[PDB]
């Protein structure tokens, strides 16, 4: 999962 | 005085000496007024960077100590141990100083929806951060503190920031990845994602010429992690 | 003992986390044995990528220096000066240590020539950075000491390895970088580098198993400064 | 100037  | 910090904090940066923008950044959040956008950026990204580095090498040595776990290697583990755990001890003290910066002088002084968004987001992203590493009972504490930000920025967010805002697709999308990653929770962070994109789509007309391209990206990226998840 | 020490060094390494393989292999310099390949090649990684950092700093702030001193812009220059002057202190404090490391236990329990070769080389570089940023008379020091120990690295090698050995070849490299930029002299930068070159090509045949590709980027550096100086 |  990719965050800002 | 203020303008000289915020100049440090840029030479610093050009210098990728990351420490001391934080330092630099530190001393302006401490005069409690309300930073510009800028100066957000400036914090953000010198915070990034310093707890970004102990992310990447907490990855790196809990892989390393994954594989010494399934060939058996017990001598090395207890260096590779040793290890992930003076690194925790760097995360930890990270966090809690960013953390305290924003109850202690951020989010007290903060007066616009724009900038309360961010500092109860930043808020939930650094306590998920502690949560990312944590066990048992302060992985608990962590990920309640983080649920608690994230709700904090939603209410304010979904009643202030165009839903295009980049805020508040970045509190979205990190809000979601919370729901996935944390509180292993597939169909929350799915409905969550899928609405925030939804809710972009239906107003694109509200994005700004400042932001469209952090929007755009916040949500592409929104559309990566639900592929990801399904 | 040495074995944990090198293993928290490749550990320290992965991770990225220079300070630590720095720590690491002092510890094992500070042994007075002679250090295996392995040891030497993560010292010398260990101490060049913190010093690199700082390097890389010192020159991105000089850039700055040198613009903001062309417009006259001269309250930044204040802020600027004293952010270059002290990453220089770094720079000296590092360098100071891993001369000192040498010259109290490396250099002393050295007995292969390779390993001679290799700290005087070392100690060479190590001056030379300090070199490459100081004024007037602390120049003219680090350049004394950074010739005398080329000269002594190239005594040992020029009777002992192989004109094709990558460390020789990485001393002629360094050696000719140093005249072109410390002595300002590209007549012996030259002479130094075209020599070590054709030497090596004038013995191919020696050229180890171990080591060819090493020796042959050597040599296409060799040829690549050639090209730059003339 | 390129070092090694």
């Amino acid at each position: 999962s990719i965050s800002r | 005085d203020r303008e000289d910090l915020v100049y440090q904090a840029k030479l610093a940066e050009q210098a990728e000496r990351y420490d001391e923008m934080v330092e630099s950044m530190k001393k302006v959040a401490g005069m409690d007024v309300e930073l510009t956008v800028e100066e957000r950026n400036l914090l953000s990204v010198a915070y990034k960077n310093v707890i970004g580095a102990r992310r990447a090498s907490w990855r790196i040595i809990s892989s390393i100590e994954q594989k010494e776990e399934n060939k058996g290697g017990e001598d090395k583990l207890k260096m590779i141990r040793e290890y992930r755990q003076m690194v925790e001890t760097e995360l930890k003290l990270i966090c809690c100083d960013i953390l305290d910066v924003l109850d202690k002088h951020l989010i007290p002084a903060a007066n616009t929806g724009e900038s309360k968004v961010f500092y109860y987001k930043m808020k939930g992203d650094y306590h998920r951060y502690l949560a990312e590493f944590a066990t048992g009972n302060d992985r608990k504490e962590a990920a309640e503190n983080s649920l608690v930000a994230y709700k904090a920025a939603s209410d304010i967010a979904m009643t202030e920031l165009p839903p295009t805002h980049p805020i508040r697709l970045g509190l979205a999308l990190n809000f979601s990845v919370f729901y996935y990653e944390i509180l292993n929770s597939p169909d929350r962070a799915c409905r969550l994602a899928k609405a925030a994109f939804d809710d972009a789509i239906a107003e694109l007309d509200t994005l700004s010429e400042e932001s469209y391209k952090d929007s755009t990206l916040i949500m592409q990226l929104l559309r990566d992690n639900l592929t990801l998840w399904t």
